[PDB]
């Protein structure tokens, strides 16, 4: 989950 | 009349907003002037993704490696440079709509409007406030990243945030649009969580104050209580557990007042509690119980 | 309109209160029909009054160390006879001004009017009511002794109280008509003190309702709080603490809905407290937060 | 001991309390031997309204429009005068009751039992003090106009007021027996002020010297002391006795300040004995003494 | 205005403070001309501290197991001789620093200041009260001793305490600068405990007039009207004049309760401006006045 | 062992102390290299006091209306010029004992040093806080202004405050380093007042470690409680009012355990308030009433 | 070590447990010397128990309709005749396993084993406490109305229950062997349903005890806090709100004594509200704050 | 309110 | 409501 | 302690 | 009381 789009 | 959460009218800005490309990556930038901001991520491929180095990747691309356009008309990228967490990108014109514009940064418990944009076009505007931890519980798929906030101020339209990435809790992180990121977050896929939150006053009582204007005012006409809540406080002022008989007992009074016990009962209920505050109930800076309620019938038809 | 502490027409019963002297020693006495009643003790002197032996001091007496006097007229004192706590003394004569009488025992929190007498002759009267300790709190000299208490309805005058003694805290206490002590007090100058008293609910709700007929009223509204005594019940529901650039900023919609913010807090403070029950604000519940003062004044 | 507001027994005056009634008003009347007073208002029927013509209201009511009762028998009303702002109101038979009496004006500062009575019944009492601002704060509800305000002394029942009306802000004037209003005020039914006031200085300094025959007797200057009365007083709770080179040098601070040394003993003794009621000295509430008086005057 | 407690400028005293080692056990050194003082038992070790023979466990010692360090100084110590509880050390070196001093013998009760120090260099400086049981309450660390009490008279720097030990009890006690104890005790970790100590009666005065000078005189007993000064604080709440008569009205009660009339003016006067702070009057929070001088004697014959 | 307040050592401090003076009016000022800094005040007469005009008194002032000295060896003033609320001047030398030092700028609960100074002289050392509405209650008479404030800080000395006024109150202001001051007022003899206080809790913690420290812990082992508090609990969470016969039946445990009941009561008297938080007593999540007390007794020897 | 929850050995009473069939309905008795004692109602059948007429329903009965059996053994019956709720059954045999035994009635909060057993035969035994709602929390089936509740000491049973119902709640009501039921409930198919039941304190703190015996131990210490469960009580003694970073900040001393810093706050916490009783805290009172984390670590 | 009575 | 059991 | 009275 | 020293 950390996720940059 | 009416009470909805409503965003500023998207016309503005929409002039603005462009797509970047790094070869296959593609974000939606903000249009300028000349400048086309945008994340410093698009300069990378989903390898990198865990941990990059952008001082490194950024420096590896060519001023061209940049593809910018906007419908199409497609702009040449003229020069670069990573700004903190943005790159600049200055390119071969101007847009031609840029509106009056500022770079403020908001502050926690401020709402601004998002312009939720996929390569570089619309799509949706909605309404979020900067939570007191610095998250904001936006709505945002992918390559939706470099979509804006922005709030209008007079003639002027002060863009306050910028979409980078998205916490494993569900709600996303960002920055402001000089490439500082709100919060202790930072732009690499690895797993950090957000502060506890807590709930913005300001913002509830501004929302109270709507209820009122819009005819909604009960919750100012304050509480009645119920019984077994009162000889708790009663008990703890040293009063006499108000029972059911004695509630009949004042009856009469509770009626013709058109006051029924329980309410008054609130009244007395922290009249104890807080005081009577340099006020005077029947010219008395005490409470008088040394009248029954026959007393007081029998002192007045 | 008006709401007075009101004793009732002490006329009726100023009447039966007589002198009763024994010795050196003058209590009041009530004195009904053919008998007249007081504290026994009057049969006591200064050196007396430790732990007496009554009965052992009554009876060393008998008719002739009573002196009754009804002002004027002496009253023959024809048997004399113990009760509980009072003296039943008989006498040839029946008070041509005895009232239509009844002889009853107050329950705590009940009120009556004391007709406050020395040597047998009225002086004052005013209310009182019976604390829930069993003590009342009065203006008793010494030798007002005899004097009592009662209520009137009609005609019928009530005697509840009869009285003996002050407890070293100030406050008195005294007998019902029967002679039986009100609370747990003998008559007799001892270590007692009165009980741990506590204040009586149904007689403040009572009075709050007689402030609000001499429309006294503002208690009734909605209370207001302080700042820092907000923030108290901020971090309860788990709020950002409230602060006075807090304030000052809602202004605005202080001022156009004519509200003043801490009075808001008020019920933002009850709205986490007791809930909201079943009712709608802006059709919603759980209390919007995502709406500044301004995205207000903006849509309004 | 005790101390209430506790008004005058009111047998005396009770049995001269009539029902005066004129037509359509029924209201209370003082009946004194052959004179039977009462308000000058009795006569009216509602459109006397806010402007009220009295003197010529009759060869109109002539007698005979008068009901005025007690117990429940009647009196023939034989005659009838304009007394001021109430009528005099001779009448066939005498009052068996009528207590040797005064009449009098009372004046601001005074006080006097009130014996409010609805259709000549009694049915409380209390006191109430003449404001000086001419008002008084009592409880009168409609019936209560010719209820009259009575002091005694010696057996004599002296007379002070008769009832009339009640301004805008709860209180309420009226007149002496005489006849002349009580204040600046007048039977009309105009809005009318009610001065200023102030507080009655002779009264809060009896009552004061009340609260001191009662022991509650923690004001002032109560205090100055000598010396062995403190340095005994001392080693008491172990302060190390001190002479009279400590009072001497402790002189330069007690001339900058001009508090005898021995008014600080004094001082200090009391806070020995009871304590500080927890208050700040300074922002401690244990005396200090790592300071001698050098420092302390170096400091200052 | 204001009041704190207050020390002396350590200035003149920190130049004096050298640091006194003889292998491992350091402590602290006063250091004037050319000698410095410290406590003996700097000539111990922790094995023998209990029963101790200083004549004699001083020599087995000579002037180099004393290393005397002023900064990162040295000087020979060239002299060793012990002087009652203290060593006088002389050194090579008179102090370039030393001060106009004087050794003096404090008398219990007399404040003075202490510069609390650590291996020869001062850490702190705050003032204690010599208590009359002979010990005073510092705060003072394992490796204090020898850290010096002082006070100051223009220019001249006035020594009175030199520091050694530290009763159970958890105040602290010390010898004079020629070595000889305050009080009952010695250098010697046994049965020492405090005698009782007792307030100093003077300091508690002067501590009041500090409190008055300052603003508080709450706690104050006195002082009197004239039914003049007492009219025009009268005046200021809307009172009634007391006129020449009421004076004479009062006489009864003023006589019954031996309390001259003025005296309750002065009483109630102060009172009036003051309030009464959470106190009651027969059970009332506010002044009565209602009840004329007659109500009073009628009910309290 | 021992805690009393203690005021860093004033030695560097005092090697800067000098006295200003603008013709009659004399402060005291900061001696550092060869800058004297001091309150804007000085170039007044109690004439200006009222609400002065600075920038036009000051503008109006030769370079040498100022005589600065220090000792005596006088310094002439080459140079002057406003810096926010203090004067520079620049000095003919400088001085020969300025120390490392700091120009920081405290925050609200942080203690410094202060060393009331009179006419360019010492005099007092004594510690303070920066109370957290912006004051600190010192002791300052006149003609102290431009005493100044500091903390040690390793070898540095960090100067923080410098003293230019007091509220009516009885408290103090004062200016850091560079001119700006503390809080929300200006130098003007203009009747302000101090913001409401609240007392500092950090410090508070702090303070009560230091009491553990100093072997002071009964506050540690928490509460007992009284009977007629337990019922409040009791009667809130639907328990049964304890009473004072139970009491006793439960004598025989309350013994050979050690815990005396209300002890034990304060134990349950929150065990509801909140929680047993994950924990387990006897395998239990919940609390188990339906043992009596002979039940227990009986179960165990 | 250990604690259980523990009924008595169900021996003693195992033995007197009867079967008591009457039509197509069987109840349980408890069967002592020549009298078996059980429900009424199993006179009843399941198109009855409406609002049923005893009485009128006993004796349309004689001997004959009741089956009693001690497992093996019929036992005849004599007589009957009922008792409040119960029926005193009246037999040809003396039970030879009867144990000492007595009749109590048992208080709430007190505690006894229920032997529950069907068919007049011991199904299984465990422990019960009589709720202060007079219900009480079983496992009983249909067909287990006769079963019974009982406490030992040496040698005498004391049967203090004997089960009728099952209130709509889930819980169980009944009656002592008298007959009379526990609380206000009628044997009867109602819609009537179990007091507003509260918890039983001394039995908890009892209970604790035994935590502590077993040291179990852990409560018994200080407890602590959160974070903003601390500022809450914070504003309310007037002290500035604490923070996460004013937390780490006194890690220090937390560390060298060795105590959280929220286990500190705690006690701050209780400092501030029960006040400090008489103790001194660094010989102070007043909790001092002109101290920094660290102006501490320096002097120590 | 300015009324009798 | 209650059932007997 | 009490007084009758 | 604004007090400049």
């Amino acid at each position: 989950x950390a996720v940059l789009x | 009349s009416g009470f909805r959460k409503m965003a500023f009218p998207s016309g503005k800005v929409e002039g603005c907003m462009v797509q970047v490309t790094c070869g296959t990556t593609t974000l939606n930038g903000l249009w300028l002037d000349d400048t086309v901001y945008c994340p410093r991520h698009v300069i990378c491929t989903a390898e990198d993704m865990l941990n990059p180095n952008y001082e490194d990747l950024l420096i590896r691309k060519s001023n061209h490696s940049f593809l910018v356009q906007a419908g199409n008309v497609q702009l040449r990228v003229i020069g670069h440079s990573m700004q903190n967490c943005l790159l600049r990108l200055k390119v071969d014109t101007s847009n031609p709509k840029t509106p009056k514009y500022k770079f403020v940064r908001i502050q926690p418990g401020q709402t601004f409007s998002v312009l939720a944009c996929y390569n570089g076009s619309p799509s949706g505007v909605y309404q979020c406030a900067m939570r007191p931890n610095h998250t904001i519980k936006g709505s945002f798929l992918n390559g939706s990243c470099g979509s804006v906030g922005f709030n209008i101020d007079y003639d002027c339209v002060s863009f306050c945030y910028m979409h980078h990435m998205e916490l494993p809790t569900g709600v996303h992180a960002g920055t402001d649009l000089e490439g500082k990121f709100y919060g202790p977050f930072v732009d690499r896929q690895t797993a950090q969580a957000a502060g506890t939150d807590t709930t913005i006053t300001l913002n509830v009582l501004a929302w109270l104050y709507a209820a009122v204007i819009n005819g909604d005012r009960w919750f100012l006409n304050r509480f009645t209580t119920t019984l077994n809540d009162f000889n708790l406080v009663a008990m703890k002022y040293n009063y006499e557990p108000l029972t059911q008989d004695h509630v009949d007992i004042l009856g009469p009074l509770s009626a013709q007042t058109g006051i029924a016990v329980l309410d008054m009962c609130a009244a007395l209920k922290e009249l104890l509690q807080n005081g009577m505050n340099g006020r005077t109930i029947l010219g008395s800076t005490i409470l008088e119980d040394e009248f029954t309620p026959f007393d007081v019938v029998r002192q007045c038809s």
